RNA sequence: AACCCACUCCCGUUGAAAAGGUAGGGGAUGACUUGUGGAUCGGAGUGAAAGGCUAAUCAAGCUCGGAGAUAGCUGGUUCUC
RNA sequence: CAGGUGGUCGGGUAGAGAAUACCAAGGCGCUUGAGAGAACUCGGGUGAAGGAACUAGGCAAAAUGGCACCGUAACUUCGG
RNA sequence: CCUUGUCGGGUAAGUUCCGACCUGCACGAAUGGCGUAACGAUGGCGGCGCUGUCUCCACCCGAGACUCAGUGAAAUUGAA
RNA sequence: GAUGUCGGCUCAUCACAUCCUGGGGCUGAAGCCGGUCCCAAGGGUAUGGCUGUUCGCCAUUUAAAGUGGUACGCGAGCUGGGUUUAGAACGUCGUGAGACAGUUCGGUCCCUAUCUGCCGUGGACGUUUGAGAUUUGAGAGGGGCUGCUCCUAGUACGAGAGGACCGGAGUGGACGAACCUCUGGUGUUCCGGUUGUCACGCCAGUGGCAUUGCCGGGUAGCUAUGUUCGGAAAAGAUAACCGCUGAAAGCAUCUAAGCGGGAAACUUGCCUCAAGAUGAGAUCUCACUGGGAACUUGAUUCCCCUGAAGGGCCGUCGAAGACUACGACGUUGAUAGGCUGGGUGUGUAAGCGUUGUGAGGCGUUGAGCUAACCAGUACUAAUGGCCCGUGAGGCUUGACC
């Protein structure tokens, strides 16, 4: 079906509130102070203070 | 008062007439009391309960010392039983002896959870028809409400949605044996819920 | 394995090593006029449960003209003897295949002696 | 038999061949009816002479059903072919001989006749 | 409903399914190391994990066995003869799972799939 | 069976498609089907005849002029005191 | 752009066959994927006991279908 | 038209179907009248088999739907 | 400048002028049965043959097969059988085009839900220091149905025929919830038979594709046709009704005062949700006890040090699940996968050796394989990491050293 009155910006804005994002699983590698995410292999190749690739 | 346990899977046992009865096998393990609730202090009169077996990792510090004004180093769940009169200490220890044969019980529990459930399966409508010249509409949901003055939809319609796992209680299963070597109940009948769940065991107040 | 263990208790010896195929024959209680007596179900042997207590087979009887299989339970005091007359080699674990055939068709042939 | 325009043949000498229901008694809207219930049927291909008529509206009880009969057990008698017994306005049968066997969970009160006259 | 239903459809068929797994084993039993998608992954260890198994008795129907679910000569030629042997005395484990950010393309979470000895 | 046609159910209806698709269906040596070229045109042609077809438009097409037809009928008609 | 478009070559194994099921030569993976595996829709497989009681109507679905032999009724324009 | 006219058959039950009655509002002989084998993607009934059509639906397999990443319309809309 | 018209299916909601069940008055009600009239809407209230039909007539039950409203409920839920646009035909009217609320065949039923409404399930904040867990119940939902046999008793009543009131016991139908112990169904992830064809250098053996190629079985899970359970008992106030004392009106009088009995209705009693019950309730336990400056003084703001109880992130997952949410576990370790012993399903695996010319049979022979089931086992994968959440909890009055 459609509508009968188009949304204004506050009814359109106010079912996007709950539209936002969020990954900080983030983690430092010991060795190699590597950024990564966390249980998953490093950019460089390690997990835990091991080369896997 | 009443006994917490877990189901354990439904059996059989045969008498010597001839006669099958249908069983289901509770498992009780020894039940501690973690509170008495004075009319005094607090209105109503219960008891708590509580079975075992919770790592000391998963017990936060507030359950800790709340476990420790009676010495009970309780485990998973705490549960609370409504009683007329009867006295309790802190420390008390609750088992399967309460119970014997006959004794008509109650017994609730969380219900096996279907995940989102249509009009048929949770309200037992009927289908319209398949082939005698029916659109894709089989299994929906017909009319909701009537033309033009209600207005609306009234509040309590019969709709599609979460035929969860929901408390539920079977009311009046006779015990059949009562074990208090191997703490286990055996009860005629179906119990809700699935095998390995947690299961409450009351006496039956309908008679 | 409290299950397990229940059953076990239940469990005491009633009846022989058998298999599809064979044609036992099986006396069951009747309670009937205030007084016990058996009666003797000889058939084929036509399925088989093996899941302990809650074992089953199937036997199929031609009476007066008319078919009829009927289910017992292993281990209920109902069934009370089991004594096998033939067997035969069949190679199936179910035989439904005989509720068509009849006479000479429903023959259990005899590889097995 | 077990439902409404259930063809079955019957168990008795003066009677039909077969027979179909058309009719459950009992409550209001029984759906199924097991071995031991009283059907209303109707004659729908007789012998060539015996005492009732081709269609004519009789009562006949259930007798054997492939669903089969349950009992207080997890054993149960399942017999291949259904059939019934007819029943005079009173209900005790027409015929004299039974065919076939029947099944000892039907005989009440009301049924010492047709399971003394049938052999099981 | 999937209740305690076991494996995972991954939207192919049964055969498409089958023949995936029969194809991603007899890969990994030649370079030891996949960059895979992770849910196929998980259930790459309960194929991958009977052929090792499977491996670790030599014999003339055992290696038919090995052969009819993993067809190719050189799979069946590197079982029996280096896998079976290093891993004689490991119960169980043959290989780990290590997850690998993410999907270049889309966003489907890789991981790699290793032996645990190399 | 190719080939032609389109009797039935479902899907699709903002479709893959301004008339289709999966299943089933009728003719299939003939009053057949089809490639190329040509003839019949607007109160005029063709029609085993439905008022069907005549470039997705048909109880008489498309385009340009009479023409800004005529409309006792709708709608609209903008600064202030 | 699941549509329409005239004519030639057109192999192997079974099969009367240019049908049908697999392959050779040759060509393709159909220009968004990865998850989980609720309702509901679409295209399908099986079904306890009944067997059209469903419905405006056996609509749809289910079942038979091949080669050899035996045998085949009312009627008939004497072909069928 | 009155009409589901009256009788009979089929079924337990038949405004539908088949055979008769003549009181044919308003049949009728080349706008043809009565019969007719074979032919019908034709209309209306009845019978065998068959079955999810139906009592009453239950499970399972794929494509949708639901979540993640990319691209990204629609009719409607006086203002909320 | 459009409110889609009759029937059928699905889904229901509301009135009582009530069809059954419930409580009563009168009766030309002996009993069994009935007729009529008050109170009562808690729950029920049929399957078919015909016809497009609602209606109606039939055969067979049932305790009963209620009357109406709700656009003669319900087509942005389904059909198009009826009326019914275009084709055709019968009869009648009209010379004719054509017409008939006279008949008969055929004939496209569109929409991805923005806002009210409803069934589910989440995020934010509040409940006055902050957390973990359990909870009273303001209030709202769920349910309420009923037949048939036996004892009282063949007693009362009735010439006889015929035959109970009340009370007790048993097991049936419809409905609803829960569960796979059993009986089945499914079980394209388990084991076998076999047709066509391709392939592994060939024999054997095996694997694709042919709807899972066609089937024979079947673990877990799910499921009903299977297993069990429920409708109450009991208390209070009452409707109709039956009254006791009692005058007004020396009697009488169920009422004016007062005192009772009183039915599925009403309120408890049985089950579920339920303190967003902003009136935000209640018990147990745990955590925090360091400074400095400006400006104003419940004193406010800022700088540093501190970050506890716990929560979240993430990972292994669940008989939890659309996404969430909820339950368990992260090496203090059996959360998931694998491995070893079991159980189940299937049915004597492949290969060795003999009989036969050969298919085939035989020690090989309960062997082999065996998903989701049970027990054990750290072999693998869950990192002694990050982010949130703080530093003693405002002010008035009374008791209280
Ligand atoms: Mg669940
Ligand atoms: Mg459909
Ligand atoms: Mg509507
Ligand atoms: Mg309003
Ligand atoms: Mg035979
Ligand atoms: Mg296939
Ligand atoms: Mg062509
Ligand atoms: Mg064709
Ligand atoms: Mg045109
Ligand atoms: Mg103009
Ligand atoms: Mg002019
Ligand atoms: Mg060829
Ligand atoms: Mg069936
Ligand atoms: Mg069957
Ligand atoms: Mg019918
Ligand atoms: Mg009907
Ligand atoms: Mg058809
Ligand atoms: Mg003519
Ligand atoms: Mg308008
Ligand atoms: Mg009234
Ligand atoms: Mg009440
Ligand atoms: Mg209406
Ligand atoms: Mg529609
Ligand atoms: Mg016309
Ligand atoms: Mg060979
Ligand atoms: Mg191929
Ligand atoms: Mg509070
Ligand atoms: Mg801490």
């Amino acid at each position: 079906a459609v509508q009968q009155n188009k949304k204004s910006r506050s009814a359109r804005d106010m079912r996007r509130s709950h539209d936002a994002l969020e990954s900080n699983a983030l983690s430092v590698e010991k060795s190699t102070g590597e950024v990564h995410l966390r249980h998953h292999v490093s950019p460089d190749g390690f997990y835990r203070g091991r080369k896997v690739v | 008062i009443g006994v917490v346990g877990r189901k354990c899977g439904m059996t059989r046992i045969f008498t010597e007439e001839g006669v099958s009865i249908p069983v289901t096998v509770i498992e009780v393990e020894p039940n501690r009391v973690t509170q008495f609730k004075t009319e005094e202090t607090d209105g109503y009169r219960a008891v708590q309960v509580t079975a075992g077996e919770r790592r000391a990792s998963r017990v936060t510090k507030a359950q800790a010392g709340h476990f420790a004004k009676a010495n009970v180093a309780a485990g998973r769940g705490v549960w609370e039983f409504r009683l007329g009169e009867e006295q309790y200490a802190a420390g008390d220890q609750i088992t399967v002896d309460l119970f014997q044969a006959g004794q008509m019980v109650d017994v609730t529990g969380e219900s096996k959870g279907k995940g989102f459930a249509g009009t048929i399966k949770r309200w037992n409508f009927r289908g319209q028809d398949n082939t005698h010249g029916n659109s894709v509409s089989h299994r929906v949901p017909g009319s909701i409400g009537q033309c033009q003055t209600p207005g609306r939809v009234f509040k309590g319609k019969k709709m599609s949605g979460h035929l969860g796992a929901e408390r539920v209680t079977v009311q009046s299963l006779e015990i059949v044996r009562v074990d208090a070597e191997r703490n286990l109940l055996l009860v005629k009948g179906a119990v809700p819920g699935a095998t390995g769940g947690d299961v409450i065991v009351r006496p039956a107040a309908k008679a | 394995k409290i299950i397990q263990q229940i059953e076990a208790e239940q469990m005491n010896k009633e009846i022989p090593a058998f298999a599809p195929g064979d044609t036992v024959i099986v006396q069951v209680k009747v309670k009937e006029g205030d007084r016990q007596r058996l009666q003797a179900f000889e058939g084929v042997v036509i399925a088989k449960r093996n899941r302990g207590l809650n074992s089953a087979f199937t036997v199929r009887k031609i009476s007066n003209g008319v078919g009829v299989e009927r289910t017992f339970q292993t281990y209920s005091p109902i069934v009370d003897s089991l004594s096998v007359k033939r067997r035969g080699d069949v190679r199936k674990a179910k035989l439904y295949y005989l509720r068509a055939l009849s006479g000479k068709a429903a023959r259990i042939k005899e590889k097995l002696v | 038999m077990i439902q409404t325009q259930s063809m079955l043949d019957v168990a008795d000498n003066s009677g039909a061949r077969r027979v179909m229901c058309i009719k459950v008694l009992g409550g209001s809207h029984r759906r199924y009816a097991g071995i031991g219930d009283i059907i209303k049927v109707t004659v729908k291909e007789a012998i060539p002479r015996g005492k009732v008529k081709k269609g004519q509206v009789m009562t006949a009880v259930v007798v054997r059903t492939k669903h089969g009969v349950r009992r207080t057990d997890g054993s149960i008698i399942r017999f291949d072919g259904n059939a019934a017994v007819l029943l005079n306005n009173k209900q005790e049968p027409i015929g004299t001989r039974i065919f076939g066997p029947v099944t000892r969970e039907l005989r009440t009160e009301k049924f010492m006749k047709i399971v003394s006259l049938a052999p099981e | 409903m999937r209740h305690r239903k076991s494996g995972r459809h991954l939207s192919r068929t049964s055969a498409h399914r089958k023949a995936m797994f029969q194809n991603m084993a007899v890969s990994l039993f030649e370079h030891e190391l996949i960059k895979t998608t992770l849910p196929k992954a998980k259930e790459l260890r309960r194929v991958a994990e009977p052929l090792i198994t499977l491996a670790k008795e030599d014999s003339v129907a055992n290696r038919r066995l090995a052969f009819d679910r993993t067809r190719s000569k050189a799979a069946v030629g590197k079982l029996f003869n280096d896998l079976g042997k290093r891993y004689a005395n490991r119960p169980g484990g043959y290989l780990r799972i290590l997850k690998c950010g993410f999907r270049a393309g889309d966003n489907a979470p890789m991981a790699y799939v290793e032996l645990v000895d190399r």
